[PDB]
RNA sequence: ACCUAUUCUCAAACUUUAAAUAUGUAAGACGCCCUUGUCGCUUAAUUGGACGUGGGCCAUCGAAUGAGAGUU
RNA sequence: GAAUCUCGAGUAGAAUAAAAGGGUAAAAGUCCCCUUGAUUUUGAUUUUCAGUGUGAAUACAAACCAUGAAAGUGUG
RNA sequence: GUCUACGGCCAUACCUAGGCGAAAACACCAGUUCCCGUCCGAUCACUGCAGUUAAGCGUCUGAGGGCCUCGUUAGUACUAUGGUUGGAGACAACAUGGGAAUCCGGGGUGCUGUAGGC
């Protein structure tokens, strides 16, 4: 019971596959502090956005 | 059979330098970690808070959150057949800056100047790094340096 | 020419009264170190227990005192009577300090209590000169040059010339 | 267990340097474990001999191999050129030390080689150079080994012990 | 042998400053250990440092090439004001940290928001920040192996340098006159070693009982017949000319005569040719 | 019995030192430079920080080679 | 060298509850002073892993506090 | 150039014997009113400058111990790949690559950042 042999062979057989690696990722795993000021921020921002396209 | 603690089999690894113990350097502290930095994780021994599995050390990951007094490493992991993001929580004691990055840096900062120059003469600039090359044709002058013709010594009986 | 500050200038000496017991008696002897001293007595405990000795560890054993300044020249000068100015060339140390045992103590001028009784103790004077606190300060702390270290003849010659004393070899 | 064999210098083990030129050696050609009761056999062999020859005073005889790795018992790890015994004698003794470790090489198993060396005695420098530095005065005998002169040290440190070098 | 050539190879030494015995690293990595989250944001401390007869109070950032001063005073610069004795007293170590903290925000650009306590009644006060403008200028003071004791005049930088206009948190746990079984501040002490009373006590006794003690331990003050009871008002007018033009005089020195003047005595180290040549001829 | 300079010979749980082979990452358009906006976070402070805006350089686009690739 | 304490050296050769290894010298060691961060509430990570559970652990966040002149440290 | 404060790397900086140090600075130092702490102001705390370079400190010397580099060791030990290679085995050689360590000898005995003082 147990041996190595084979496994290396079966892992490489689909490859060893990284994951898929988005542009943003999630303000989870973040401090709760910056995760809601950057809300604020975002928010300011699109607001800002849209105020100078209506206003151009 | 084996024992799986968190520290077994890290009597080496995580073990000071030799004439290296004592009080920690103070730089370590006072180097700014931003998101998206490479950082070499070397675990030190005298810091037993904030330390990171043996798995990580001399490990390189880029750094994805930044604490109070720790920093967030994003490691890939071999898990059978893929690569899986290991989050490590890992204090700046055990975190040191990869010096690959600031070379690259350095290279991107001289390949836009290069750009830069190329553009204002006119020409066109060579930027990307090439394999050595095979040697080229050159004389070798025998002149004060005659070749010595050599064979091969006997066999002698010292021990 | 000698510079003057390195002069050889007593630092303090040290009354201990090791009793190898515990009790009352040893509280007189504190008594008799505070009398003789004007200072609070320090209790010594023991450090292990000794079968041979009947000693248990952590038991108060001995009460010692320490002394600086002129009333530690004072007192030498009387521990000096009773020793009538004679020490052997044994009792100076290498670092430069002395010592000697006195076994009656009513000859120094202390009023004999039967309640009390005699107790034997140990005069120990510890030699200095002007610069030790290089040695003996927190901040800037620092090893005394060779050249400013004592040497027991260096304590010999001193106590000497200061008390015309002979020092039997 | 205790080795069979505790005494690895025989013969004018407190002879000098000097005296006796001329080394020899038994080596073993095989990478092989040699028993501690082989090598403890060989030396009675060699000592036997030798006194029975050239005497007691004519030779000193040391033994190399050291029976440290255990198997009950214990043998001596040995390599491919290692020196298993070693004889330091005049030059007219030759003969008789080649001969005494000839018939030692039977109490071994493998194959052991003897090797006339180019170093004096138990030195680690050759003849010619050890006679050169004998005359220039760098050498001092010390008991059954000898001292020799080193750049490093103090001057006097090095001027007491060696009186009559001859500092250029 | 106690030392030999094994001990040697495995002694490992401490660090420049822990062998010379001036700075304490286990106090200074949580002085200067900036919050990674806060990235570049520099950490001001208020070094205070006391020789026997002077006293140096500088403001510092921690770098990794190494520490910068930002304002600097020495009380060798308070005869400029007036203070010409006592340059190492409680009451020098109040004005130098004032100095320094007058400095330090006039560099900043903060000395015309943050004015402090022009008058120091002794009262523990901290500098309140502005509700619509910036936050006082923060500094946390680093004793160094000076003992944390009452009455040391390293608390007494500290409440200088705080009525500067500096923001340096602190409790009166440490100023002169605090009573521990009451948790309260003698305003009126305080303000006595503010004003530099203290000495003036001290003075006055000395005339009554031994004179001899007199006029050779205060030998400066006596030299220019200066007596206790106007040391107060002195400070004051010091403390008052610190504030009005606080700026640092640079000494017109002439560095090269001073190069030229220790170049002669320093001793030049003797070369291989020079060390075999002393060498050889001492051999013959 | 030591101490000093030596000397003979070893170590799987001894070691100052320390390979070979295997091993982590980087080698850019999610790039670079400049300008500029938002925030309740952060700083002594539009100071930072993070996300942005509007521009500018622009497939020798920043090593060699080879393949289309990835996920449910 | 004095009828236990005294100063010279002292790279840790001692201690750090318990096995063993790692770590530690103006300390993590030995004394002293004040203390209950051995607390409440989240989520996020690490290890053994199927990246399930359990156990142990790390870095935060919102409170409430201890301590210290303070920086800061503390969720056994 | 020298000294002080704060440091960075943390012995080319450490340990030891000896010889120097002009200025300033630093240190030794006098005292115990007070703040403060001890058996003891010796340590720590506070006030001051009467003397001193004796020590700290800076510097020099020693074919000093040590430490750091360069070479010797050495293409040696070892090792990746290869053979229907050798050898009973042990092991060894060869082909294509990588390549140390001690001993030994030469050199070296801190450099440097900010703010100042002479």
């Amino acid at each position: 019971n147990h041996t190595n042999h084979n496994q290396n062979k079966k892992a490489h057989r689909n490859g060893i596959k990284r994951p898929q690696k988005h542009r943003y990722d999630s303000l989870k795993y973040r401090d709760a502090k910056f995760r809601r000021n950057q809300k604020f921020a975002n928010r300011g921002t699109v607001e800002a956005i849209r105020q100078a396209k209506a206003s151009a | 059979p084996h024992s799986y603690g968190i520290r077994a089999r890290t009597r080496y690894t995580f073990q000071r330098g030799f004439r290296e113990h004592g009080q920690i350097r103070l730089s370590t502290y006072l180097k700014t970690y931003k998101v998206g930095d490479i950082v070499d994780i070397k675990v030190n021994g005298a810091v037993q808070k904030g330390m990171p599995h043996k798995y990580y050390h001399g490990k390189t990951g880029v750094v994805y959150n930044v604490t109070q007094s720790s920093v967030g490493v994003l490691i890939y992991k071999v898990v059978g057949n893929r690569y899986m993001e290991k989050r490590v929580n890992v204090r700046i004691e055990h975190v040191k800056h990869s010096k690959c990055r600031q070379d690259f840096l350095d290279r991107v900062k001289a390949n836009e100047a290069k750009r830069k120059e190329a553009k204002a003469q006119g020409k066109t600039v060579q930027l990307r790094r090439q394999p050595a090359p095979p040697a080229k044709a050159h004389f070798v002058s025998t002149e004060n340096n005659e070749p010595v013709t050599l064979h091969p010594v006997a066999y002698d009986t010292t021990i | 020419a000698q510079n003057p500050m390195k002069e050889l200038r007593i630092s303090k000496l040290v009354l201990n009264i090791s009793l190898g017991e515990s009790g009352d008696r040893l509280t007189r002897a504190a008594k008799v170190l505070e009398q003789l001293s004007g200072q609070t007595p320090v209790f010594s405990k023991a450090r292990y227990t000794i079968r041979r000795f009947g000693i248990r560890r952590n038991e108060k054993i001995a009460c010692h005192v320490t002394v600086r300044g002129p009333k530690a020249e004072e007192i030498l000068e009387r521990g000096l009577k009773v020793k009538e100015y004679e020490l052997k060339k044994r009792n100076f140390s290498a670092t430069g300090n002395f010592g000697f045992g006195i076994q009656e103590h009513i000859d120094l001028g202390i009023k004999y209590d039967p309640s009390i009784g005699i107790y034997g103790m140990d005069f120990y004077v510890v030699m200095d000169r002007p610069g030790m606190r290089v040695a003996r300060r927190k901040a800037q702390r620092g090893r005394v040059g060779y050249t400013h270290k004592i040497n027991a003849e260096d304590t010999i010659n001193w106590f000497k010339q200061k008390y015309d004393a002979v020092v039997l070899g | 267990p205790d080795s069979k064999i505790r005494i690895f210098d025989l013969g004018r083990k407190r002879a000098g340097v000097d005296e006796f030129p001329l080394c020899i050696h038994l080596v073993s050609n095989e990478y092989e474990q040699i028993t501690s009761e082989a090598l403890e056999a060989a030396r009675i062999c060699a000592n036997k001999y030798l006194v029975k020859i050239g005497g007691k005073d004519s030779f000193h005889l040391r033994v190399r191999a050291h029976p440290f790795h255990v198997v009950n018992g214990l043998v001596a790890r040995v390599n491919i050129g290692q020196i298993l015994m070693s004889v330091r004698t005049k030059d007219s003794s030759r003969a008789t030390a080649i001969e005494a470790l000839r018939r030692c090489q039977y109490k071994f198993p493998g194959q052991q080689r003897i090797i006339v060396s180019k170093k004096w005695g138990f030195s680690q420098y050759a003849r010619d150079e050890y006679i050169e530095k004998r005359s220039r005065g760098e050498i001092i005998p010390d008991g059954c080994y000898a001292k020799f002169l080193n750049k490093r040290g103090s001057l006097q440190e090095k001027l007491d012990l060696f009186p009559e070098a001859s500092f250029n | 042998a106690v030392k030999s050539s094994p001990y040697f190879s495995r002694y490992q030494t401490k660090y420049r400053r822990r062998r010379e015995g001036k700075t304490d690293y286990y106090a200074r990595k949580r002085l200067i250990a900036q919050a990674k989250n806060k990235y570049n944001a520099p950490k001001y401390r208020l070094v205070v440092r006391f020789s026997n007869r002077f006293v140096t109070c500088q403001i510092v950032s921690s770098r990794v090439n190494g520490d910068y001063v930002l304002a600097h005073a020495h009380s060798s610069e308070l005869p400029r004001y007036g203070i010409k004795w006592g340059l190492a007293n409680w009451t020098a170590a109040y004005a130098t940290g004032l100095l320094v903290a007058r400095r330090a925000l006039a560099k900043v650009g903060l000395a015309d928001k943050y004015e402090g306590v022009t008058e120091p009644e002794g009262e523990f006060e901290l500098t309140e920040a502005i509700e619509d403008g910036p936050r006082p200028f923060k500094v946390f003071l680093d004793v160094g192996l000076k003992r944390t004791s009452t009455g040391s005049r390293v608390f007494g930088a500290m409440k200088g340098a705080s009525d500067g206009g500096l923001f340096i948190p602190h409790s009166p746990n440490r100023f002169p006159g605090f009573d521990i079984e009451t948790e309260e501040l003698d305003d009126e002490t305080l303000r006595k070693y503010i004003y530099g009373g203290h000495v003036a006590e001290y003075m006055e006794m000395l005339i009554d009982d031994d004179e001899e003690r007199y006029q050779k331990q205060f030998s400066g003050l006596i030299a220019d017949g200066i007596e206790s009871d106007q040391l107060e008002d002195i400070y004051a007018e010091a403390y008052a000319k610190i504030r009005e033009d606080p700026s640092f005089q640079k000494s017109g020195k002439d560095a090269a005569a001073f190069k030229a003047e220790s170049l002669k005595h320093t001793q030049r180290k003797l070369t291989a040719e020079e060390r075999k040549e002393r060498f050889n001829a001492k051999v013959i």
